[PDB]
């Protein structure tokens, strides 16, 4: 439509999306809990 | 005139008069053979054959001819002496023309056709005098430097390495010492020259200087050429100003002179006014001495230099294609190399990259060392789209330029323009995109590192906006913003007035996500001082900027730049999303208006993913919107495998669906336990994908968090809260720490992290319900009894959350058990004071804990009227009644003025 | 091959390269006064040795040739 | 809990820079600046030192090559003595 807002639309970039920002501030790696979770889950839940 | 004149050194000058005998015997016929020489030489060649004179007068008076400029003039001489002397005498005339020749053939502005005739001509009269004389110096130096003129450099080596052993055994043979010749030294250092030999040439050149330090050819020349190609450019002008000095006439010592200056101008210069002072006065004596060598193909080079940098590019092609081109067979390869170099710049500055293609592959074929030529020709191919190519031809230069900043540089940026396009990520694996990446890195950073080396030259601080972006590209934000901020420092240092608004907008977005929001605010706005000219599309991005900034201080102009942008222009989704959370951050509004406008909001760009994420944000906050039941299928519709594999609203089903569990487990009924059983294990069959798409997702660690408090594995847990906390400051993850905390846990701990909910914060929802039910802290710490103090503490909690629910009428229908729970510790102050002893500090302090107690029972009954009231077995509130109030009936005021008693013991 | 101006050469080409290599090794103390750092920011911020400022510096020059080719 | 969702302050890319992009001619001009004339030294294969014979009184005339061989104790001023050290020798 428009094109006056198509400039603005084609030299923006996204600093952070929105499945990203999700983080804090100085992420800790939680690996660690994959496997701690299958390790608890079915150590717990046995029916 | 022409000849090296130095005071106390010693010359080499030819007699300047000559007598002829007569046979009268009257000794004089003076000829003076600077003025007396007539322009016909037929003229004096009737006094010679009038006397008969002798051969060498004739020789004499031809070599006077020469050394005059009127070479033709001696030529036709001694051809009219070579009619007059027959048999052997006619030898030395054959030498005598052989190098006449030879200087004709050394000539400017001489044809193709008009040097060869002159060869031919030497040759000739060499075989000649050869036939005559085989082994006089003139006619062997004739032979070595025929060899020389016609390009055979190996074969006039040898043969004259095989003279020079001849006459050394024939000046052993019979005694006589052989002292060096000049000139065979003089060929063999500029055959040795030709041979790339610099250090062999220089000795000779230098101790020729020692043997005769007036010879001409100067050696000098030499000296400094060798000097030169040696690296040591120095040394090689002051060879060249002082063979110009000795011989103000010496053009090759006035052209080598006038390269210094250029040279000495460029890299000596310390400011621009010294700068255009010093190449002022080179193309000063560039101009001098072209007035009188225009066909010279040194300063024609010259020329296209000085045009090229003046912008006259038509000069340049003009320079090369009606000068240099004419006289290309008879120029050296060198020069006519760099000539090609800058006709070939010129076509490239003019947007013909075909024919500057052309122009340096023609540049390299007569001199494939010509690195300015082949960077020419890299950069064409960079012109022409052949980025590969352009490549490779710059990484077989780096195989000897390892250290030229240039390339480095270049390659650098042509790494970094692969790194970052989209293409080359979707054809390649992951693995050789990095590893591509941190090749444009090393380029860079060696760039980088050798013009800091050089701690005079000034770094082109687009080299940190490059290295800034490759690491941005791979989530490392400090060391981008690190080299963003490196490159401002060095961007405002050169021409502060124009940098990019972009640089200080960017720098600003990078300390957004920091949190300094006023300095980024600031740099915003300063960046909103410089915007463009037309079109200016940066100020919806600039002001929704800063209205994104100034949102939790004065979000009022949040308001105003939020509302003209979304009235200016309608798709911008991201401004009028944001516009609608200052809605609901002050709720200036209808509910109902909000779903209307949302609720149209959807369906227009129903697979945007980030206002599928503020509708689930829609429909679960502060004031009520309890069932969304829908939202089940809301958030599984978000995804709905169209674009699946994403994680927010992924993890929003997660908390869905673990929270379905608790009430599953609340069930007497094993069938819906076993069915919670599921509820529970979705969970971790969901939050360990999306662990797995990204790990450092913080809410997928509390996920885990709330079933430990849930499951009752809390050591475990408070463990990741700790860490959570290190990656968040939410007010929900603190809480939740002391939430997993306050079970089966002293008392310190909790009113910590509790407090610090009060402070981290202003809330007005959470707070209230929040610090109401944990009061519980206090409360269940005096379950243990420990002071009375904190007691009253326990009633501070009390008491505000229930001013605060009271007074904050909006929404406050949860809260009867509340008001029982204050009921119940007036009771219990009391029931601790019950088994009391009468050595307590007692004035004014238990009589408001009674006061409570009534208050207590006035509280309980609103809640014994009341039908809706499930909490208690309705005989069992009779039943406290009954029962607390009988014994405080006769149990308080027992206690009351018993102690009254010891207050008068006291 | 102990001639006079072999022995000359080498005696002089000897001498000049103590004197050249003294030099050489002296030429940071000789006049790196608080000097050394004037002429280093002077140098950095010559225009003619940046981007553009060749063809700036040389297009500021009155000169020029009467160019007939 | 969640997160509102959040839309940060967004990036803008630079313009472009033609006088900085690896086709740069200036690059060309800034290496000229350091190495300029260098290729121009030699100026013909004669390497400016034309051999003339007509330079040596007695030789072609009265064929007396004494010239050719120099002087005897000639003591070179310093002018011409600095030019017999060894090059690059500043190190």
């Amino acid at each position: 439509s428009d094109p006056v807002l198509a400039e603005t639309m084609k030299n923006e970039r996204v600093v952070q999306d929105h499945n990203s920002a999700l983080r804090g501030a100085r992420p800790i790696n939680f690996g660690y809990l994959i496997k701690d979770a299958e390790l608890k889950l079915v150590q717990s839940i046995k029916g | 005139a022409n000849t090296i004149k130095v005071e106390g050194y010693p010359s080499m000058e030819w007699p300047t008069s000559l007598d002829i005998p007569l046979k009268a015997s009257e000794e004089l016929v003076g000829i003076d053979l600077e003025t007396d020489l007539p322009d016909d030489p037929t003229d004096l060649k009737t006094l010679l054959v009038e006397e008969s004179s002798e051969k060498e007068h004739w020789l004499t008076i031809a070599l006077a001819y020469c050394n005059h400029g009127k070479t033709n003039e001696g030529i036709r001489l001694i051809e009219m002496a070579l009619d007059v002397f027959q048999n052997s005498e006619r030898a030395s005339l054959h030498t005598f023309l052989t190098w006449a020749h030879l200087n004709l053939a050394k000539g400017h502005s001489l044809s193709v056709e008009t040097k060869e005739h002159e060869l031919t001509q030497a040759e000739l009269n060499l075989k000649d005098a050869i036939g005559f004389d085989p082994t006089w110096i003139g006619n062997m130096l004739a032979t070595v430097e025929l060899y020389y003129q016609r390009g055979h450099y190996d074969k006039a080596l040898e043969t004259s390495d095989l003279f020079v052993k001849s006459i050394h055994a024939e000046d052993h043979r019979s005694g006589r010492q052989s002292k060096p010749n000049c000139l065979f030294l003089l060929l063999r250092a500029k055959l040795l020259y030709q041979k790339k030999n610099y250090v062999a040439s220089l000795k000779i050149f230098q101790e020729l200087l020692v043997i005769n330090p007036v010879l001409q050819p100067d050696p000098r020349i030499g000296i400094g050429l060798c000097f030169w190609q040696l690296k040591d450019p120095k040394m090689a002008i002051k060879s060249w100003q002082r063979a110009l000095q000795i011989n103000s006439k010496n053009t090759s010592a006035s052209i080598l002179v006038l390269l210094g200056e250029f040279h000495n101008s460029l890299t000596d210069s310390t400011n621009d006014e010294v700068f255009k002072e010093t190449f002022s006065k080179a193309l000063s004596d560039l101009k001098n001495i072209f007035s009188e060598n225009q066909n010279n193909p040194v300063l024609l080079t010259l020329l296209q230099t000085y045009h090229y940098f003046k912008g006259d590019f038509q000069t340049v092609l003009d320079i090369y294609h009606h000068k240099i081109l004419k006289m290309s067979p008879l120029i050296a390869k060198t020069v006519l190399s760099e000539s090609s170099f800058w006709c070939g710049r010129a076509h490239y500055a003019l947007g013909d990259y075909r024919k500057s293609f052309i122009m340096f592959q023609e540049s390299l074929k007569k001199n494939e060392d010509n690195l300015m030529a082949r960077l020419g020709l890299g950069q064409t191919q960079i012109k022409s789209n052949l980025l590969e190519e352009s490549i490779i031809t710059f990484e077989n230069l780096y195989k000897t330029n390892e250290s030229l900043q240039e390339l480095n540089y270049i390659l650098g940026l042509l790494y970094a323009g692969k790194t970052l396009d989209v293409k080359t990520s979707k054809s390649i694996p992951a693995k050789e995109l990095n590893k591509l990446n941190e090749k444009a890195l090393q380029y860079l950073e060696r760039y980088i590192k050798l013009t800091v080396a050089k701690k005079n030259q000034l770094i082109i601080s687009r080299v940190y906006l490059v290295i800034s972006q490759l690491y941005e590209s791979q989530n490392q934000y400090k060391i981008s913003l690190d080299f963003l901020s490196k490159a401002l420092e060095e961007m405002e240092f050169v021409n502060k007035d124009e940098v990019p608004l972009e640089i200080l907008n960017n720098l600003a977005c990078y300390h957004f996500i920091n949190g300094d929001l006023t300095k980024a605010d600031n740099l915003f706005e300063q960046a909103k001082a410089k915007v463009s000219d037309m079109n200016k599309s940066v100020n919806i991005t600039l002001e929704y900027n800063i209205a994104r900034t100034s949102e939790k201080t004065n979000w009022e102009k949040s308001e105003s730049i939020y509302s003209q942008i979304t009235s200016s222009h309608p798709s911008y989704i991201s401004a009028r999303i944001r516009n609608l959370y200052i809605k609901f951050a002050h709720s200036k509004i209808n509910d109902s208006e909000m779903n209307i406008e949302i609720n149209g909001l959807l369906e227009m760009n129903k697979s945007d993913l980030e206002m599928r994420s503020f509708y689930g944000w829609y429909l679960k906050n502060s004031e009520e919107r309890k069932n969304s039941e829908k939202s089940t299928s809301h958030n599984k519709e978000t995804l709905v495998k169209y674009n699946s594999h994403d994680a927010y609203a992924l993890i929003s089903l997660a908390n869905l669906y673990v929270t379905i569990a608790r009430d599953g487990k609340k069930s007497r009924n094993p069938k819906e336990q076993e069915k919670s059983k599921h509820s529970y294990l979705k969970a971790i069959q969901l939050y360990q994908k999306v662990l797995q798409i990204d790990p450092f997702n913080v809410f997928a660690a509390q996920g885990v968090a709330i079933i430990f408090a849930e499951s009752k594995r809390l050591g475990p847990a408070l463990e990741i809260l700790r860490k959570i906390r290190d990656s968040l400051d939410n007010e929900d993850v603190q809480l939740n720490l002391a939430h997993c905390l306050l079970e089966m846990r002293e008392f310190g701990k909790a009113i910590e992290n509790y407090e610090l909910v009060l402070k981290k914060f202003d809330n007005e929802r959470t707070r209230p319900h929040i610090l109401n039910l944990l009061g519980r802290a206090w409360y269940s710490r005096g379950m243990k009894e420990r002071s009375v103090s904190f007691f009253q503490k326990a009633l501070e909690n009390a008491k505000t959350a229930l001013e605060l629910f009271v007074q904050q009428s909006a929404k406050n229908k949860f809260i009867h058990s509340v008001k029982f729970n204050i009921a119940l510790l007036q009771f219990q102050i009391a029931e601790t004071l019950r088994r009391s002893n009468p050595k307590f500090r007692t004035v004014q302090q238990i009589k408001d804990s009674l006061e409570g107690l009534e208050e207590g029972l006035a509280l309980f009954k609103e809640l014994n009227d009341l039908k809706e009231f499930n909490m208690i077995p309705k005989e069992e509130l009779e039943q406290r009644i009954q029962l607390g109030e009988t014994t405080m009936k006769s149990a308080l005021e027992r206690s009351l003025n018993e102690q009254e008693e010891f207050e008068k013991d006291q | 091959l102990k001639t006079r101006t072999k022995v000359y050469y080498q005696e002089i080409q000897k001498e000049e390269n103590a004197k050249a290599k003294e030099m050489a090794q002296q030429e940071k103390l000789q006049e790196d006064r608080e000097t050394k750092e004037r002429r280093e920011k002077e140098l950095l911020l010559a225009q003619f040795r940046r981007l553009g400022g060749l063809e700036r510096m040389i297009g500021e020059l009155d000169i020029k040739f009467d160019f007939k080719f | 809990s969640l997160p509102v969702p959040q839309l940060p302050p967004k990036l803008l890319a630079y313009p472009e820079a033609p006088e900085t992009n690896p086709d740069s001619s200036q690059l060309i001009n800034s290496l000229y600046v350091k190495t300029n004339i260098s290729n121009l030294i030699q100026q013909d294969e004669d390497l400016g030192m034309p051999v003339d014979l007509m330079k040596f009184p007695g030789l072609l005339n009265k064929l007396d090559s004494k010239l050719l061989y120099g002087f005897d104790n000639v003591k070179l001023d310093k002018d011409d003595r600095i030019l017999l050290r060894d090059p690059r020798i500043d190190r």
